[PDB]
């Protein structure tokens, strides 16, 4: 049921789909060396990604009904420059007839146009100001729904954001050949970030949409705060979803010095920009790989590591006392050599036991796979102290709303722009 | 019928003043001064606490404006309450019983209000010690006049009113001893921070406690106990005082003559009683206002209101023009710098009364550094770096920064007027109110000292006026005193430094007192026994909401010109002095 699906393979761009489109690409198109499979397009020329389809294929109907479905990653907007400053990304627009994706400042909007001109739109729109954002600069899974006789519709990972009848429109051309590259943008440094484009000749309804956000989720492999994967031997900066406006701290080193949420997180501002909250406050929580015999950097569910606090530029290594006072007992970071039988074996878990995606949470198990629990904070004499319990364990079994087990990792990425 | 009852209660008067002068005046008469006067130092130490402590109240309770207004003017509205409702009650249930609840409701709210971390608990608090302290000076009037005979009643009354400016001065020591030690910072309770103005808060209350263990080796008044048909305790506590003259005199042997008094003949369960008492309040409010008093207490309410307003007004206002001359002069020493231009150095200093101008900063660093009003205007800071700043009353308007970062700095929102930030970063605020809170230093010793000269100057009256009250008369000194106010009011343009606005509150305040004796004696003397304490109380009342209303007005014409104050209070007192002269003349009568 797919038509264009444009995927990674050996030093190039391949189509899945039986159909052979020809691929294109310029010389100053870039990929990540993790995942390689995500294509970064900066402001230029030549940064140009061409796919043509066949003359079998290209839409010409007025009641073909078609969607669309990608990953999107946008960096943060961080000037006026960026105001009212609506830049394209994909063009099938061709006699001034077409589908045209594009990006303005906290919008992203479909655009259809038919052989008379009529111009339909939806938008998607995400703030700025907010503390933390669950858009800016993160990745987002974007599709795209057109039914002829009913209406347009957008949704965001897999919820509906936006609907406008089409009924209005006549018949829609569209270009032989399909288009990635920025078009319209004043800014010279502004760049996106695309992956896994899929086209369908139907209209998709929300299980089958909610289906392939799954699947492309990449459910089985954790993601760090902004979308990508989690890799060891690299700092990291520890967010609580549930008390985002405090940031691990130490106050002592050894078991008599307990780690805690300290507050609240400060700010960035460009007065009627951004007024962001600072990602970069606290302490690093690097990861060490213990058990996991993958070769790659990758951190995958069910991983067995060891997790080091950076304090000073020094690191240290998360460990508890397994024989203590009650079940959410205080964790602590001590020099590296001095563990010894401390409980210190932390299992990576992101998708729960039926297999439904959530954040990433860490699991503290002895020596003897005994389970501590799962790491998060309780408040001890009005200080939010780290601790590891089977309390969010006996709520999961119990499918209550576990109150602390959610963990976030954020790197420091050119996309945010702080200033550490 | 009407006619009888005149007769019965002219007989009780008569004999009761031929009794009292049986008993004599000596070592009784002066005990109860002394009680009564305790009494009176409470309302005259309550009337400074929320001034004294509104300078560190603001900054620790985080008082916006709007709120340290009304906390000035909420002992006023709980007096205003109070007065009404203890004087009302003090004729049904009696002088010395109503004084003990009253002073005991001060006395506890005070003490709670001492601790009370929030604003609107301090304002109910301080609301209810108000209304507790209200009733004080009618019962207490009320109260010591039903011992006097007719010969010394000016006098002996008159001396009452040194009470209430120990009060003052005792207020003004205190604070004086207790307020400038910043440094105590009592911790009980982690969330909680003791200052040194919570200790001035208990002291102040220290008086009322003492009120109310004098006040209970003392017995009711023989009059309350007539009028209400109990004759058996009135006879008690006139022996009572008769034996006590006597035997201080050197006479231990005489009888107590009187054997029988004159009485007047007397004609779910919760609320009867309440409704009863309501009732029976009302009544004697009504009565008050009857054809046999309609006249007095007309003049009356004039006089009193017309004294408070002009006095309240003029006692916040010198305080106020203080502040506002030494302002002016504050803000005429400040420096100005117009433009400078600097590169990559490292500054460390504290500025006091500056405004740098037209300023452009590139990279530079500023740690531990104090600003004491300091404002920089269109300035622009780039790649800059705030560490271990602490600002008072400092503003960046028409600022621009880039790249720059606020580390450890209490440089809220609120000092960035219409200023515009890019690429910049707050990072580890200091604690602060999220709006300004100003900052009052060493000039509250002069504040403490203005108040100590304005109740000395109030002492040279008191004394002539208890010497002169009985020789002159009430009217007279009422008048003599209330024209000499507005003289007083008329010379007040001749000042415009703070050593004139001195002088001036001294003069004032020297000459008002007199009058205000007088018309404590006039109002006691001018009503029958059984309405003494409510219309007495229902006065002060009005003289509480005078006291509001006249603080407002004279507040705010502080700065705009020195007419309004000077034409309000000349008028106010004219008319007050007009009226006064209409009052009946009550010297040489027997309290009736
Ligand atoms: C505001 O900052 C961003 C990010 O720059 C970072 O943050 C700054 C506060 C400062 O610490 C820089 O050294 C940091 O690198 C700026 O956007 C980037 O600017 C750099 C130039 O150094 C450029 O290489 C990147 O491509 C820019 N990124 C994007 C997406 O444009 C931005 O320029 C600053 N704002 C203004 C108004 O200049
Ligand atoms: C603070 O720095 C200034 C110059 O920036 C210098 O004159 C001064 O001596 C310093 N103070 C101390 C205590 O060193
Ligand atoms: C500062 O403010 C004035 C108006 O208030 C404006 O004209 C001026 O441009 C500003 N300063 C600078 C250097 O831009
Ligand atoms: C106790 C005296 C009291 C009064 N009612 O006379 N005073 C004196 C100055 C102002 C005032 O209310």
């Amino acid at each position: 049921t797919s038509i264009l699906s444009i995927v990674y393979k050996k030093d190039d761009l391949i189509d899945l789909s039986r159909y052979g489109a020809k691929i294109n690409i310029g010389d100053r198109v870039y990929y990540d060396s993790i995942d390689k499979n995500q294509i970064k397009l900066i402001n230029l020329e030549s940064s140009t990604i061409e796919v043509i389809l066949k003359n079998a294929i290209v839409y010409n109907s007025m009641y073909e009904n078609f969607s669309t479905s990608f990953w999107i990653k946008i960096p943060k907007y961080f000037s006026k420059i960026n105001l009212n400053n609506e830049y394209t990304i994909i063009n099938c627009i061709e006699n001034n007839s077409g589908w045209k994706v594009s990006l303005n400042y906290g919008e992203i909007i479909w655009t259809l146009q038919d052989n008379k001109q009529n111009i339909q739109r939806v938008v998607f729109k995400y703030s700025q100001m907010v503390n933390i954002s669950d858009y800016i600069n993160r990745w987002i899974f974007v599709t795209i729904t057109n039914n002829r006789l009913t209406k347009s519709k957008i949704y965001i990972n897999g919820r509906l954001i936006d609907q406008k009848p089409i009924s209005n429109l006549g018949n829609i051309h569209a270009s032989n050949k399909i288009m990635f590259k920025l078009d319209g943008c004043r800014d010279p440094r502004r760049y996106i970030m695309i992956k896994y484009f899929n086209l369908f000749d139907k209209e998709l309804n929300e299980k089958e949409i909610k289906d392939l956000y799954d699947s492309q989720s990449n459910s089985g492999i954790l993601k760090d705060f902004w979308g990508n994967y989690l890799q060891y031997d690299k700092p990291y900066y520890m967010l609580n979803l549930f008390d985002p406006n405090k940031y691990v701290d130490v106050n002592n080193i050894g078991i008599r010095g307990y780690m805690y949420l300290k507050g609240p997180r400060g700010s960035v501002v460009t007065t009627n920009i951004y007024l962001n909250s600072t990602l970069y406050e606290g302490t690093k929580f690097i990861i060490k790989k213990y058990a996991s015999g993958n070769e790659d950097n990758i951190v995958r569910n069910n991983d067995r590591v060891y997790i080091n606090v950076v304090v000073k530029n020094k690191e240290y290594r998360l460990a508890t006392n397994a024989s203590q006072a009650g079940v959410e007992k205080i964790l602590s970071a001590l020099e590296i050599p001095d563990v010894g039988n401390l409980s210190q074996v932390v299992v990576m878990k992101s998708k729960d036991d039926q297999g439904i995606r959530n954040k990433c949470k860490m699991n503290l198990q002895d020596n003897n796979g005994n389970d501590i629990g799962f790491i998060g904070f309780h408040l001890y004499d009005n200080i939010a102290k780290l601790v590891a319990s089977n309390w969010y364990n006996r709520q999961v079994g119990k499918a209550s709303r576990t109150f602390g087990c959610s963990w976030e990792f954020i790197p420091v990425d050119d996309g945010w722009g702080e200033s550490s | 019928g009407e006619a009888q009852r005149r007769k019965e209660r002219e007989e009780l008067a008569q004999q009761y003043e031929a009794i009292l002068r049986e008993c004599g005046h000596g070592r009784f008469q002066w005990t109860l001064y002394f009680v009564l006067g305790l009494a009176l130092m409470a309302d005259g130490v309550e009337v400074f606490v929320v001034g004294f402590v509104l300078p560190s109240a603001e900054k620790d309770m985080c008082l916006s404006d709007s709120n340290k207004g009304m906390l000035g003017l909420i002992v006023y509205l709980g007096m205003m309450v109070g007065a009404f409702l203890w004087g009302g009650l003090a004729d049904r249930l009696g002088r010395r019983q109503c004084l003990l609840i009253s002073l005991s409701v001060n006395s506890v709210f005070a003490f709670f209000s001492s601790f009370v971390q929030g604003y609107g608990t301090f304002l109910f608090c301080r609301l209810l010690s108000g209304v507790g302290i209200g009733g004080s000076i009618p019962i207490v009037f009320s109260y010591f006049s039903e011992f006097l005979a007719q010969e010394k009643r000016g006098e002996h009354l008159s001396w009452l009113c040194m009470f209430w400016m120990i009060g003052g001065v005792y207020a003004a020591a205190m604070a004086w001893a207790i307020i400038p030690h910043y440094g105590w910072s009592f911790q009980m309770g982690s969330a909680y921070q003791f200052h040194s103005w919570r200790v001035f808060v208990l002291v102040c209350a220290f008086p009322s406690v003492f009120a109310i263990g004098a006040l209970t080796t003392q017995p009711e008044s023989p009059r309350f106990f007539l009028e209400n048909g109990k004759h058996d305790e009135a006879w008690m506590v006139l022996k009572q005082v008769h034996d006590t003259n006597m035997r201080a005199k050197g006479h231990p042997e005489r009888v107590f003559s009187v054997t029988h008094i004159k009485t007047i003949h007397q004609e779910q369960r919760w609320g009867v009683r309440a409704l009863s008492l309501g009732g029976q309040v009302w009544g004697n409010f009504l009565s008050c206002f009857g054809p046999e008093y309609r006249r007095i207490t007309l003049m009356m309410m004039g006089v009193w209101f017309t004294m408070s307003f002009s006095y309240y007004g003029l006692t916040v206002w010198f305080p106020d023009m203080i502040r506002h001359l030494q302002a002016v002069d504050y803000a005429s020493r400040t420096k100005v710098f117009p433009g400078e231009r600097v590169e990559h150095v490292t500054f460390n200093f504290t500025l006091e009364n500056q405004i740098h101008r037209g300023g452009q900063y590139f990279n530079d660093k500023f740690i531990g550094l104090r600003l004491k009003s300091v404002s920089f205007e269109d300035s622009l800071f780039e790649e800059c770096y705030f560490e271990d700043v602490t600002s008072s009353n400092t503003f960046f308007r028409n600022c621009t920064f880039i790249n720059t970062v606020f580390y450890n700095t209490d440089l809220f929102e609120y000092k960035f007027v219409n200023s515009r930030l890019i690429n910049s970063t707050f990072l580890h605020n200091k604690e602060g109110c999220p709006l300004d809170v100003t900052g009052t230093g060493e000039g509250a010793y002069m504040v403490y000292f203005v108040s100590f000269l304005g109740t000395l100057a109030v002492l040279p009256g008191n004394i002539v006026s208890a010497l002169l009250m009985d020789k002159i008369g009430r009217l007279r000194m009422l008048a003599g005193s209330s024209v000499m106010s507005c003289v007083s009011c008329f010379f007040l343009s001749f000042g415009n430094s703070e050593s004139a606005m001195i002088a001036l509150l001294c003069l004032f305040g020297g000459v008002s007192i007199a009058s205000w004796n007088a018309l404590d004696v006039l109002t006691v003397e001018l009503y029958p026994s059984d309405k003494r304490t409510t219309a007495f109380g229902f006065l002060n009342a009005l003289c509480k909401l005078a006291a509001v209303l006249g603080i407002s007005i004279f507040t705010s014409f502080v700065g705009i010109t020195k007419a309004a104050p000077i034409l309000f209070a000349s008028a106010a007192l004219a008319l007050g002095s007009s009226l006064a002269l209409k009052l009946p003349e009550t010297r040489g009568q027997v309290l009736q």
